[PDB]
């Protein structure tokens, strides 16, 4: 989680969460 | 994890090694995928002149294929290409997206004439170069007098009529699928067993859903019947079948009885009327039931294939379509497969405006419902015309004030539930072209009713100036004066007709005549 | 922590242990409550029978309630139920809401004659089953001629209605309540010392905010007087009155002295657009000073309570209305609540579109205002009608074209302001039922202003074919001719009475009658 | 690190000290800053008396400084002061934007009439009291013949100017710049070498980025012509000349070869109709590059500049525009800063609804167009006037029904392409103040068309009570009754020219006059 | 926070500040 | 990473991260 590689998976990894989430809060 | 071939334009990359990949593919989506890119093991440096070659060659437009063994997971076009640099780190981020991210390109307006639902979507696709099939979807063979799409793209115009023909989007590698979603229940079943054997589907995450926050009881659609005058056959839907057991949507309890009603004010036919509530139904209630389920990777799965879930008790046992596959590729992971269930949410794109138009020749209308051909420009630049009805001042049975517009005249163009398919004529308006008889003036002295084609003109003059209302058609006229004298002036005979003749005068009658006044009858009494 | 009791359906769960619990209240919102459940120390296992029983019954629309001891935390239904499997490991989440959930389900129009604010509100939380209180809110008592609700659930229209009556809107666990903002600042207060003894509040965390990028010195409202034809009288709102102090939403200075101006043009009266420009204010105002108290965990704390901060200094000590309760119930942390100051920005829900309607019988117009009592069938399904001003093609004093509509005729129907309570006719339209007594043709000779009713016409006709205007009633008819004569037919007697009369002709005069011609008079000299 | 003094309210802070700060400034955006504040060392207790004096100090709508050395980073007006609790620690948060933050306070309608875009921008900037200066933008001389905004505040319409002119706002600490985008092409170069030396700029992470999702090939124009009765030429634009080499948006290859077309309702010129479509695909292709460097902290740097990538290799060589300077100061890092390229998508405010209008007092029409002066309520309270089109139920070459508004008159206003500049007329209303003539009735006998002006009277009237039609100029009358006689009665003389005459009566025909019966000619046949 | 229970806790806390602040941008 | 000071810098930069993703995806 120090080099560029990893940290884009772990970014990805909670940009794909956060989205679902407030996606589902706006449409609520 | 098997090989992985990336082919950019047509070759391989010689620089870049592939880190990490990730491809999507959605039903009513534009399939995806993104690939890590980077230099290994210190071959080059990354502004070397090989690097940055092949750095120009990876900009977006290019075409994009991942492949494995002959199986090719991907073939779309790149889109974002992007870089990022961090002291002597550097990394490398493509996008690429399905060939029918070119739907998506473009602003424009056109009208579709006598024209079916797969006429129309077929042409659409050929534009962007997109081979289409249609599998049990019979409601695409109906024929619409007339079809607007105004100021949008066609991936826009797409989705408004997929919706309204309740239809769904199989977005294949190689052929794009039309078909209806409860026709999906029979297709092709991968079971997942909670008492398995070593040769089964192995499920490492599982994600379920159950809600009620969207899900209507009862969807009706109503529509005003021109040629009745009354409101058609209200039609329910009450049901959308699909999946089955614990998984149906249809087995989540709904809030309350109620009923969600549309009524529109344009007129629309039963069979469409009942295509359009299914797919309303169908919008509202597709993500009932949703999760996602991440399983060992293999390509055998697509979007709409059904996935069961046997043996896991009497909460979770049932059926569902795929509504989306994603596949992962990292060196931690190796290559993993995630399988959803249920969509969320999603006619015709809409008019807001006031328009102008132009009234056409005369041509016949076929349902015989009065309706007068108009050129708008906006909505158009080609040959072809709208019907729209005319809007009058008074109007009832055998009666009204029936002036209809002649060819080339400028009109003001209004919309029903501003839907561009149903135009009306609100009234007609004066230019430099067409010059009205009278212009506004400081005192306004003059209201007429003309009509002067040519040399002729017929009119009905109302002047404040002198306090006359006068008719006249040429020459020939009819004046009434206040304060004064009735005057008939005529520029030819003068004929009167009647039983019974009785012409008084409370001071004189003076008759004349400059060659004579012949008195026939056959009693001439004088006194 | 005292004892928790959670009830699914009635009945306390035997398989599945509480983890985390929390609830949420706000003010003008729905409460809801999230509940996160597991298997403990491995009784059970998470697919056997016992257990997928359970998971059938924490299906959603089963109802849900928390206690401790004989509080009621929460009472509601379950909305949404999830799980997840990852590995062995698996957990359960329910999200339930109150009673008041039920208002967002259904999409309809109705309209509302002749009835309250409150009259409508009751009659809305009845359908639902929802018991409810009005304090202190004198201004729902005002009657509305006309009320519509188009295309949207019942909790839109609320929303609408209570921001246009300036109330607010409690969600109690059995009870509803509905009061006027500024009356909130009487109720009970919980005071936090800064300087405390061992048995006041015990504040953990902290929250403030004070801020004015939204927040309009004055408020204007303004509408249009029919009777008057101005501009009625401008009322202006310089205050919201919410909290004291230094917490106080006045106290925030704003950063311009501009005003904001509505001017609607539609007629309002002067206590209406009062409340809606105290309305509008307190709706902009209520944000200017926010935070989050997070204090020991207790059940007394209700929305709409006020909280008030002494001894902390000249730049916090104050008072606000508390708009929002949380608890929070963790093993980690205890029981602990949560205070919420402020709120965010939220009159009829909009038409946009163009109508048909079908004039209905005559009724007297309450206002005097001439309007057309019609019926739309979009707007509702009732007997009820509206009523609807009414445009001409010409219109001043004592004059104009004034053809009113007969019954049952199709008219175009647009909308003030887009607001369905203010209808206007644009035009009327012949259809397959009212024929049109000239159908369009290829040349249109023919324009003509009929009004028939069973075997009487009366018309006035303007021909092109033989350059004719004429009028005719029945078989009665005057007919100027272009290049020709000027013909006065009747079927009966005619009769002209005048002063003088002087008829004169340039080539010959010759009366004539079948039995007889008498010439009365006093002076017949011929010559 | 250089000295950082920060002044609140024109004073140096005693009590905190800036932890944090960060500065951003965007070119058309509102340049904002935020600052962490805190009480070092434990000098003094977070609620004594002086630090809730500070507390109170900084509360909104001060004026907030930040300068180095002599140098102001950052000047403008405190907007939000948050505050931070948590067990004994204490922070604070001052947010503060440029004076460009008060063009968002208000919402009101105003109407610009023969004013230029520079004189309407320049009296906006002025009620905020801002300097302005406008370079290389000749297009804002351009006069307007009435510019309307509706229901928004002075950012909104200023905004909506800026696109439709092709103009950028660059956000300077003491004058705001407007500039054509392509001018800034030729300002200050700040160069970054791959291969420097030890004095040059230093890189430190940096991001780059191509796309072509939203970049439309060409971008057509075409507009209504009032006069021509044509659409107007069609106005293409394939280029934005932004940025150069690899850097220049231009370079990247569109999705497709499709055209994006505008087809106004309204009448728009050569010249402004070239901007707009240029102001257009500036919007679109400005983020087809972009990106963010971070470079060693400087106050040189300012949005619109041009940063160049020199020995980067073929795939990043090039130039683009500076968009935004971002200053970052902290004690872990120092001074930085950002520079951003590229920039995300953002005419006229529209109309919606329906507008009630008054006729004014008669003026000339400039255009000679026929348009009527009306004052509309909403749009404005002054005492100037909008000109509108006239929708008329029949109008054509040299005919149709003239029948001019009188001024005072109410009528219903509609908007072409919802554009406020562009009302016209659907008709007239009647109201408790223009009596109509006829009042709705249970049988709506008459129907009729009066010209009544105080005593003068010119009426016809279809009377379905006794089936007649009757023209009528005071006490002259013309009446035609079904199945009964043509009855023509005159207060005065009555006047008949005709060459020839034919009176024929199947009965008889009884002439009269009450003091003589004068019948002249050259031949008096009897028989 | 390594099982599920603790992870929902973590996670949604971060949920609820990220909502805030995009939801004041948003309406910016 | 402990006291209010620095969890304000860290959840920001996070905050500026994820707001830009959302945003890209949301006008996407």
């Amino acid at each position: 989680p120090r080099t560029l590689a990893q940290e884009a998976l772990d970014n990805a990894r909670l940009i794909e969460m956060v989205k679902q989430e407030v996606l589902d809060a706006l449409r609520e | 994890i098997p090989e992985i071939t990336i082919k950019i334009s047509g070759k391989t990359l010689n620089q870049f090694t592939a880190i990490n990949l990730t491809v999507n593919h959605y039903i009513n989506g534009i399939p995806s995928v993104n690939i890590t890119l980077g230099i290994a093991g210190d071959a080059n440096y990354i502004f070397d002149a090989k690097a940055q070659a092949e750095l120009a060659n990876c900009r977006p437009n290019n075409e994009l294929i991942v492949q494995i063994q002959k199986t090719i997971l991907f073939k779309g076009i790149i889109v974002r290409q992007a870089l990022k640099f961090k002291g002597q780190d550097s990394l490398m981020t493509l996008t690429a997206k399905h060939p029918l991210q070119k739907l998506t390109d473009g602003l424009h307006s056109q009208l579709f004439s006598k024209q079916s639902d797969e006429a129309i979507i077929k042409k659409l696709f050929s534009q962007a170069g997109i081979q289409t099939t249609i599998k049990q979807a019979p409601q695409l063979k109906t024929v619409h007098e007339q079809m607007v799409q105004f100021r949008c793209n066609d991936w826009t115009f797409l989705k408004s009529r997929l919706i309204a023909t309740n239809t769904w989007l199989l977005p294949g590698n190689e052929v794009v699928t039309l078909i209806t979603p409860k026709a999906l229940n029979q297709s092709t079943v991968h079971t997942i067993h909670q008492s398995t054997n070593d040769q089964d589907i192995v499920l490492f995450e599982a994600n379920l859903q159950w809600d009620n926050q969207r899900s209507p009881k009862t969807v009706s659609v109503q529509s005003w019947d021109i040629t009745q005058q009354k409101l058609s056959q209200t039609i329910q839907v009450k049901n959308s079948g699909l999946g089955s057991n614990k998984l149906a949507v249809d087995s989540i309890t709904t809030l309350t009885n109620q009923d969600w009603q549309w009524v529109f004010n344009y007129p629309l036919d039963n069979e469409q009327a009942k295509y359009l509530a299914q797919g309303i139904m169908d919008n509202l209630r597709s993500d009932n039931v949703s999760g996602s389920f991440e399983v060992e990777g293999d390509s055998c799965y697509q979007p709409g294939d059904v996935l069961a879930l046997n043996g896991f008790g009497q909460g979770m046992d049932g059926q569902g379509i795929i509504t989306g596959v994603s596949q992962i590729i990292n060196q931690r992971q190796g290559w993993r497969t995630r399988l959803t269930l249920g969509m969320p949410p999603d006619a015709v794109p809409p008019v807001k405006e006031l328009h102008v138009g132009i009234v056409e020749k005369y041509q016949p209308d076929s349902q015989s419902l009065g309706r007068i051909p108009v050129k708008i420009p906006a909505l158009n630049l080609t040959n072809s015309v709208l019907f729209a009805r005319l809007g009058k001042p008074y109007a009832s049975h055998e009666s009204g004030f029936c002036f209809y517009p002649e060819p080339g005249d400028e009109v003001i163009i209004g919309f029903f539930e501003c839907d561009p398919r149903f135009p009306v004529i609100l009234g007609s308006m004066h230019n430099p072209k067409n010059k009205a008889p009278v212009e506004p003036s400081e005192k306004n002295p003059m209201k007429t009713l003309v009509i002067k084609q040519g040399d002729h003109q017929q009119a009905l003059v109302f002047n404040n100036q002198d306090k006359t209302v006068a008719l006249n058609s040429g020459k020939n006229t009819l004046s009434l004066q206040q304060d004064k004298d009735i005057t008939l002036n005529s520029a030819n005979n003068l004929i009167t007709n009647a039983q019974e003749i009785k012409i008084q005068a409370e001071k004189s009658l003076s008759a004349s005549g400059k060659s004579g006044v012949d008195i026939k009858g056959a009693k001439i009494n004088l006194t």
